[PDB]
């Protein structure tokens, strides 16, 4: 197994949907690891895997709420209006 | 007057006969009002018929002007009798209260039933038609008089205090009229002495400038629903 | 070489400089009321009318301070 | 999130119940001008210009029970939050403003267009109207900001000075028995003078700030009142 | 008479409240955990398996 | 500073709203 | 810092937490229970007052098509400016 | 004689005061209350840790974690939730057993 | 301040006397009066209908200070990012082989 | 029938699970918004017409009489035409509560009826949808309860880069 | 290269700048009383009325200084 | 990269700025007395009521100077 | 990273700023004596009482100057 990188530096150049999905996958992986440890120990899962389940729940809630905008006439018009050639050049020039 | 179980039983028993009598009175009063309204529209002054606008000098809010928007039909006896006019007035009061109750019922659906129980337990806001005997009518009139006693002093005090605090009479006769106007009912007031107060207050506040709180008090004192 | 630096405590300096603008507003208000006091003693019968104009100046003078105060928050909280 | 807490007035509520179970006359009011709006006789107003009296008196009582008693050490001003004061002033100011606006008399706003017909309408008068409409809301904001800032600054200063006084009194009083006792005595006298001065200043400033808080609202009301003359 | 009785009872109640608040009621969210509650959740769903 | 805070502003303002809607009538009467 | 800590309420007793979803759902159940009976017709002002504004707001939320990202209202950490997730 | 403040009981006088004396103020107050409970009624765990505790957050016991643990245990037990479902874990039950035997 | 009295019909100057941004919009230019805001402002001032200028402003401020300000702050759409996450229009559709429940009948 | 009580849960669930909102559902909601605006416009037009019809004769003369703000000539012609049309016949010009009822009750009835039937139309539209939202609506109307996490239960379609979770 | 730096001590500088706003406020208050004295000597019959207007002006002028002092505390305690 | 820096001697700078706030306070006090002399010279019988008001103005002005001085000493010891 | 720096030349800068406040004091002295001469000319009979009040004003203004000067010397030697 492998956890995805969701650090601020990595998150900066990532779309929101990808970041949410990666967080959800990491939560699921942690939950399944905790469940596997509990099963190996033989103890009940509810008494050990509650917090991981809650994290998975909150990540699911955050992930299901976001719907990427549809690309249509008005949305494209707004994007082109804001992102003019001058603004693109200024953004490229800026080092931050 | 406070609600009671006896009045509740009285009004529950006479509910449907009262409604039927109210409907009959509604038909009769509609006929009377049709006659009166036709006469007003035909022979009324141009300002009264056209509903001339009278605005206040401070905030320019329209209100009825006593001189222009009120007209006395001197020749109404030919078409309508005095008894018909009294019947129309009584029906107007009863219809106002019934209309407010019906509006509450329509607004709140079936949730007005307990409020209807509170309503039938008191004779203050029930129509006169709900009384089928002399004793019931006497109790109803007693309730109306109690409401009038409850409400009138506030209106009188509002008027007197506002005038006395913001203005004073011009001459001695006006002073006497103003002082004698607000005497208690245990003494007899001479109308000739009191009349100049009308002109003085016209100089202060006409009916077109009456404030909303004073209007609420007056309508309470006239057994007119205010909510 | 291209070097980008981000100094993260500078917004304090900008906020203080904007706050300095309040000295002029405070001084102007004091000037208004000083003229009011020395003007009422000359024409007392019109005291009330002068007071209304004095408040008007305060309303039109305090507003400027808000802009400077507004900038302080926009930089203090950012 | 739901936090359950209590105000710091329970003892004062008990005292109010104890000392006001029987009637008593009131003759001294922090803001008396709410009762006397008209000074020239024969002038009267059809608007409910005396509606603010009850709210004024209650606000004065509440803010005085909090602020004046806050000078006592460890007494808490439970309402001391910027946005809560914003909510209070919003309530009062906007309620009166909507009372004037619900009147549906547009001529009432004619005075917003400042100047005379001589001034250019678009480039001068309209800009002035914009500034005045902005200035109303700015007056609301300034009222609440002033009320917050006065208390905050006064209490910060009091806390700091009290800390300094405690420090010097506790850790340098032994100088009374030493050869440099005169310096300590001078410092102690200065600290006592500063203590008294600060307490007097805070006492006066609290009442004055309440006066101004109520006066701003009354000025809002008065800016739109029109008086008729009796004839 | 009515107000005297009401204010007497109110005074007793306020006295009890003042005593409890300033001498018995613990402050919430203590660092050590020896006094006061740390908070808890309410209005949690119950008997709604389809909710998850 | 809590005075500049908002994480429990509603509960904090409930004190003023209770005073306005419930205690003011008692003080009035 | 320490002087700033003196300006806090001194009589905090209890804090309760509840999710927006849970109590919103409970409120909706209560509203349905009280607006369900037949003796309250759908055309009554009370029913419309109860339902129409909520329906309008929810429709406005659904129709929303924003080019930016609105972080989840109830995240575990909302204090980091450089981490909307 | 009749006066609202002297003759009416406290609830009745309260309703009258805020309906025929200060109705607009009451309306504005209700509006503001709704706004506050709609936009200023949430506090994240990090915010609680930073400012939510008088002396600071006691990380040595992490009461927030215990609170959330109790919350989730209660929810799972009452709602009969199977936390081993593939959606929660992202893998089948057999894969979970294989992982348990591995680790 | 003082009481306001509406002008009489005879006290209202003619429309032709009003001035626009550049000059009066007299005959052959009357229809331009609708588009010239300054001409309308001057006409309103001449007719003593100043409220038409003041009422829309103040109300607007209120509307911004009360309702739209917070709406924009809490629910407004910020500027779009450079790299945009458009929707692939792949989510939502039911999977192959799924048997949807029958509609009400 | 009261469709709002059923539809409130569905709307809340869709907001919570708006990620699975297909373009068809978005178009449905946009149409609902447009129809709400249209209902508002027609109700306002009816209210304005009723107000004008019940307006007093002197009020109409003042409103649609001299002076003319623009004095173009078309304005005066239109005002005179409307004034003559209104003042020619007899009109019932009540005041007070009567005018309130006459002007408002028809408007309220029209607006409410249109909105209710449009809500029914939207319910039918969502019933006819072949998406996860339509399935949720059908299940809600069948069992009477909202089944949350339905999209992940029946494995609703996801982007090609997010199908790993279904990999079981 | 991208380098982010956070200087702690800058908050002192911004705090000191805000205090400068008090120079105008303190001066403005003195201006009011200076006119008050020069006005009471021109019309002593109104001394009580003038004293009332002077106090009102003092608070309005003082109010502004508090705004600046609040910013000082904010940055000094953050 | 994340870099945290703590500059020690900055507190001296901020303290000096707050001291400047005493410039207006000192000037304001001098203004009051200057106006006091003129008022006394133009109305010599009121040598006490004017003196009391001058003291009151000084006290308020001194208070503003003391508010700034608290920050000046506080930052110097921070 | 945590970096602590101690600049040993910034105790000079703060000292210079504290000296600036002296200007507000020195100018205040001139104002009192600027108006003292006018008062003496207006009412030469009160050459004594006015002089005493001027001395009081100068001393109080100088008191502000010395409060600032104390900060100037403390940071010069520390
Ligand atoms: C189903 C949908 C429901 C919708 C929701 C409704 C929600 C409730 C709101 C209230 C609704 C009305 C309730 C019934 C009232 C009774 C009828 C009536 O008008 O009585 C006359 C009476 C008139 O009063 P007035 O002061 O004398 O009138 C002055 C005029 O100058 C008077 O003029 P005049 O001086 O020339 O004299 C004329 C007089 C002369 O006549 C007479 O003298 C004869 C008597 C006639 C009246 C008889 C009334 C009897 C009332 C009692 C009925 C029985 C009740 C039984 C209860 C128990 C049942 C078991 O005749 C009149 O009274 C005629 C008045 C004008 C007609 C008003 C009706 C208009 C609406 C109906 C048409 C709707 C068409 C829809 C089309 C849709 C298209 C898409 O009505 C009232 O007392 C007023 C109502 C009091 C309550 C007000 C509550 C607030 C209202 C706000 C409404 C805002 C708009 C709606 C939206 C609300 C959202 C919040
Ligand atoms: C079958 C029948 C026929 C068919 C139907 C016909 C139609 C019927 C309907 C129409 C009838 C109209 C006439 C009605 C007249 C009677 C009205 C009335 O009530 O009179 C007072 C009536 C007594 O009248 P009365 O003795 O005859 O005296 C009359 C006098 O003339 C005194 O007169 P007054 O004038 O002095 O009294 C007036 C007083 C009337 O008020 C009262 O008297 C108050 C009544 C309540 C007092 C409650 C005190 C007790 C509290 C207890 C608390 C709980 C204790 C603990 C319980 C523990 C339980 C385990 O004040 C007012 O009028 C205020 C009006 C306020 C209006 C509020 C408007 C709000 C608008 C919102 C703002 C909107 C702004 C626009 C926003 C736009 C946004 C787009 O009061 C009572 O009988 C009290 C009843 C108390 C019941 C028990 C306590 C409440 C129980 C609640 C149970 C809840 C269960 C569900 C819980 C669920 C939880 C989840
Ligand atoms: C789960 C754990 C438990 C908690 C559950 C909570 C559930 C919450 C649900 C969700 C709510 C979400 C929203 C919350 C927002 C909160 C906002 C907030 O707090 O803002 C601050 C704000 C602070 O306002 P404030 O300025 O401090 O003034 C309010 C004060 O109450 C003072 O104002 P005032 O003085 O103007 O008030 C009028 C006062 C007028 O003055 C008085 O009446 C004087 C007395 C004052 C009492 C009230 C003060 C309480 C003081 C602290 C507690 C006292 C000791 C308690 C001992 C507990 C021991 C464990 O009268 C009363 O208080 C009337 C009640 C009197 C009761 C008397 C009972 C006598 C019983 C005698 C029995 C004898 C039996 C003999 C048998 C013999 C057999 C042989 O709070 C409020 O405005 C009220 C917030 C309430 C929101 C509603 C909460 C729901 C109801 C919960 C009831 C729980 C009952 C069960 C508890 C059982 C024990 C554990
Ligand atoms: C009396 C009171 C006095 C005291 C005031 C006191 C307060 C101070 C005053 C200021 C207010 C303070 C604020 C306090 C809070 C109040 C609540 C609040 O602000 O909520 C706003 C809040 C804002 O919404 P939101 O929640 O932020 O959501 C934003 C979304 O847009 C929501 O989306 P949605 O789905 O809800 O739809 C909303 C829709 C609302 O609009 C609609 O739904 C559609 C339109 C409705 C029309 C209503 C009827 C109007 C009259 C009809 C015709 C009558 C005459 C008929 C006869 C004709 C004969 C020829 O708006 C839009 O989305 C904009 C669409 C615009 C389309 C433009 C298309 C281009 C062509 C048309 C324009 C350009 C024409 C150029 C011509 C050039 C010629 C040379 O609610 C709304 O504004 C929308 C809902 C309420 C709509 C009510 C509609 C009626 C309004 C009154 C009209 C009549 C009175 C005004 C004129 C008076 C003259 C004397
Ligand atoms: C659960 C239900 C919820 C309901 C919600 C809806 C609201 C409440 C409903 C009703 C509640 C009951 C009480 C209402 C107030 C009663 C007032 C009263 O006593 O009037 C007596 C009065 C009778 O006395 P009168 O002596 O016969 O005549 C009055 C005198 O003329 C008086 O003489 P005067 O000297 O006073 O003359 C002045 C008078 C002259 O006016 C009148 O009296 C004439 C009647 C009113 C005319 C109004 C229309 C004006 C022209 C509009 C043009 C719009 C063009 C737009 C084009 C857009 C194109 C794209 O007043 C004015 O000048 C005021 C003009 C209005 C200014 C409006 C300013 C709004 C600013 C908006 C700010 C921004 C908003 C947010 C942003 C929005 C945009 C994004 O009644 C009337 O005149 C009409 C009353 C109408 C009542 C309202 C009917 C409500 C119908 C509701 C239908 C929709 C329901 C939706 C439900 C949704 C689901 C739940
Ligand atoms: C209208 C104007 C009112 C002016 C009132 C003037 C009051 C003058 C008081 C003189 C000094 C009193 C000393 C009390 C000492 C008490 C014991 C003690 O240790 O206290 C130390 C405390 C604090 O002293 P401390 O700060 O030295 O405490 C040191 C303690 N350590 C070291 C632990 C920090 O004294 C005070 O705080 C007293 C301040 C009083 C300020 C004036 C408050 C006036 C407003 C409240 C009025 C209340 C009236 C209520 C009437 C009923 C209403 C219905
Ligand atoms: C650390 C960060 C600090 C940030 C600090 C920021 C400042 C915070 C200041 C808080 C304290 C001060 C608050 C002052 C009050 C602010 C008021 C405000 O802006 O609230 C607006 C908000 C706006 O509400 P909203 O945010 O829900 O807006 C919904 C808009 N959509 C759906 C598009 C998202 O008002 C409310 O929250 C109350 C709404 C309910 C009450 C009103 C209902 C009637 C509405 C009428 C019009 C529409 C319906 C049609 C007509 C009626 C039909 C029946």
């Amino acid at each position: 197994f492998h956890f995805h990188d969701v650090s601020n530096d990595a998150i900066k150049g990532m779309p929101p949907s990808e970041a949410l999905h990666k967080h959800l996958e990491n939560a699921q992986l942690a939950h399944r690891i905790c469940l596997a440890k509990a099963l190996k120990a033989g103890e009940p899962p509810v008494e050990k895997c509650a917090l991981t389940w809650g994290e998975v729940l909150i990540r699911y809630q955050a992930w299901s709420e976001y719907r990427p905008p549809f690309q249509d006439s008005v949305a494209q018009a707004k994007y082109k209006k804001y992102w003019s050639k001058k603004r693109q050049e200024e953004d490229d020039k800026n080092p931050f | 007057m406070q609600g009671s179980w006896s009045v509740l039983k009285k009004n529950c028993s006479n509910f449907f006969p009262g409604l039927l009598a109210f409907a009959q009175q509604t038909q009769e009063a509609y006929g009377i009002w049709l006659r009166i309204y036709n006469r007003q529209q035909k022979y009324g002054p141009t300002d009264f018929v056209e509903q001339s606008e009278t605005f206040s000098p401070d905030y320019h809010k329209r209100f009825h002007s006593q001189d222009k928007n009120m007209w006395v039909d001197k020749e109404l006896c030919t078409e309508v009798s005095q008894k018909e006019v009294a019947r129309l007035m009584t029906y107007k009061l009863d219809m106002w209260r019934m209309a407010h109750c019906a509006g509450a019922l329509l607004a709140t659906g079936g949730y007005a039933i307990p409020f209807g129980l509170f309503w039938l337990a008191n004779d203050t806001w029930v129509p006169s038609s709900f009384n089928l005997t002399g004793e019931e009518l006497r109790a109803w009139r007693e309730a109306q008089d109690l409401y009038r006693y409850r409400s009138a002093p506030s209106y009188l005090t509002d008027t007197k205090w506002h005038f006395d605090f913001h203005a004073y009479p011009w001459n001695e006769t006006q002073e006497r009229a103003w002082d004698d106007l607000f005497e208690k009912n245990d003494v007899r007031r001479d109308p000739k002495v009191v009349r100049p107060a009308a002109e003085m207050y016209d100089g202060f506040i006409k009916f077109e400038l009456i404030r909303r709180k004073s209007l609420r008090h007056l309508c309470r004192s006239m057994n007119i629903p205010t909510f | 070489s291209t070097v980008a630096i981000s100094v993260q405590g500078l917004h304090y300096v900008g906020t203080g400089l904007a706050a300095i603008a309040l000295a002029g507003v405070g001084l102007g208000i004091g000037t208004i009321f000083g003229n009011l006091l020395v003007a009422c003693a000359r024409q007392p019968n019109l005291t009330k009318m002068l007071f209304n104009y004095a408040i008007l100046g305060f309303a039109l003078t305090e507003a400027i301070g808000l802009f400077a105060l507004m900038l302080a928050f926009l930089m203090l909280f950012s | 999130m739901f936090l359950f807490f209590f105000c710091d007035l329970f003892w004062l509520r008990l005292l109010l119940c104890m000392y006001y179970c029987v009637w008593s006359r009131l003759c001294f009011i922090v803001y008396f001008n709410c009762l006397m709006l008209i000074f020239d006789f024969l002038l009267f107003c059809l608007f409910d210009l005396y509606l603010f009296v009850g709210l004024c008196l209650f606000l004065l009582l509440w803010f005085m029970l909090f602020n004046l008693y806050s000078l006592i050490l460890y007494y808490c001003i439970t309402y001391l939050n910027l946005y809560l004061l914003f909510c209070i002033v919003f309530l009062l100011y906007i309620a009166f403003l909507f009372l004037f606006c619900f009147l549906c008399d547009f001529f009432l706003f004619n005075n917003l267009l400042v100047g005379d017909s001589f001034m250019d309408v678009f480039f001068i008068r309209f800009l002035l109207c914009f500034l005045e409409c902005f200035s109303l809301l700015c007056r609301c904001l300034s009222t609440f900001l002033r009320l917050f800032c006065n208390l905050l600054s006064s209490h910060f200063l009091l806390l700091m000075f009290f800390d300094f006084f405690y420090f010097i009194f506790v850790f340098f009083f032994y100088g009374v028995f030493c050869y440099w006792f005169i310096l300590f005595i001078f410092v102690f006298c200065f600290c006592l003078l500063f203590y008294v001065f600060l307490y007097l200043l805070d006492l006066f400033a609290a009442i004055l700030q309440l006066f101004i808080f109520c006066n701003m609202i009354l000025q809002l009301i008065m800016d739109f009142l029109l008086f008729l003359l009796f004839v | 008479e009515i107000q005297s009785r009401k204010k007497y009872f109110q005074t007793l109640g306020y006295l009890v409240a003042f005593i409890y608040l300033y001498f018995l009621m613990p402050k919430e969210k203590s660092f050590s955990g020896l006094s006061g509650p740390d908070g808890h959740w309410i209005m949690l769903p119950k008997g709604r398996p389809e909710l998850f | 500073l809590e005075p500049m805070s908002t994480w429990y502003l509603a509960s904090w303002a409930m004190v003023w709203y209770y005073a306005f809607f419930f205690w003011m009538p008692m003080v009035w009467t | 810092s320490n002087p700033a800590d003196h300006f806090r309420p001194n009589l905090k007793a209890l804090t309760l937490y509840a999710e927006r979803q849970h109590y919103v759902d409970r409120w909706l159940h209560v509203k349905e229970r009280w607006l369900a009976p037949w003796y309250l017709p759908w055309w009554s002002p009370l029913f419309q007052l109860g339902t129409w504004y909520s329906q309008r707001s929810r429709n406005l939320f659904l129709v929303e098509n924003h080019l930016s990202y609105r972080p989840y209202k109830f995240r575990r950490n909302d204090e980091d400016r450089n981490n909307p997730y | 004689v009749y006066t609202r403040w002297k003759c009416d009981r406290l609830p009745v006088f309260q309703l009258k005061l805020f309906t025929q004396e200060y109705p607009m103020h009451a309306a504005v107050g209700i509006f503001t209350i709704i706004f506050l409970w709609k936009h200023m009624s949430h506090c994240s765990e990090e915010t609680e840790r930073k400012y939510g505790w008088w002396a600071g957050y006691p990380y040595w016991r992490d009461p927030i974690a215990r609170r959330n643990e109790t919350k989730y245990k209660q929810m799972i037990i009452n709602n009969d939730v199977d936390i081993t479902h593939p959606k929660w874990t992202g893998c089948s039950v057999e894969q979970l057993e294989e992982l348990s035997r591995v680790v | 301040g003082e009481l306001f009295v509406r002008p009489k019909l005879e006290e209202i100057p003619p429309a032709d006397q009003c001035r626009g941004f550049f000059g009066p919009l007299n005959d052959s230019l009357k229809f331009l009066r609708l588009l010239d805001i300054k001409w309308m402002m001057n006409r309103a001032v001449a007719m003593r209908r100043e409220y038409l200028i003041a009422t829309p402003t103040l109300f607007t401020f209120i509307w911004m200070f009360t309702w739209k300000g917070a709406v924009i702050y809490f629910w407004g759409d910020r500027a779009p990012p450079r790299r945009m996450d458009w929707n692939t229009e792949e989510t939502g559709r039911l999977p192959l082989g799924f048997k949807p429940t029958p509609a009400p009948l | 029938t009261k469709y709002e009580l059923k539809m409130q849960y569905f709307d809340e669930w869709m907001i919570r699970w708006r990620k699975f909102q297909t373009e068809s559902d978005w178009e449905i909601e946009k149409g609902r918004q447009w129809w709400r605006r249209f209902n508002m416009a027609v109700s306002g037009a009816l209210f304005c017409g009723l107000v004008l019809y019940t307006s007093g004769t002197a009020t109409l003369k003042r409103q649609y009489g001299l002076p003319h703000f623009f004095d173009i000539g078309v304005d005066g012609q239109a005002k005179e035409t409307m004034l003559k049309t209104l003042t020619s016949r007899w009109r019932y010009t009540p005041q007070g509560y009567g005018r309130v009822l006459i002007t408002g009750v028809p408007t309220y009835i029209l607006f409410v009826t249109l909105e209710h039937y449009r809500e029914r139309r939207r319910m039918q539209q969502y019933l006819q949808q072949n998406t996860v939202f339509g399935e949720q609506m059908r299940r809600l109307l069948s069992t009477g309860k909202i089944e949350e996490y339905l999209p992940v239960n029946i494995k609703a379609t996801l982007p090609a880069s997010q199908q790993a979770i279904y990999n079981y």
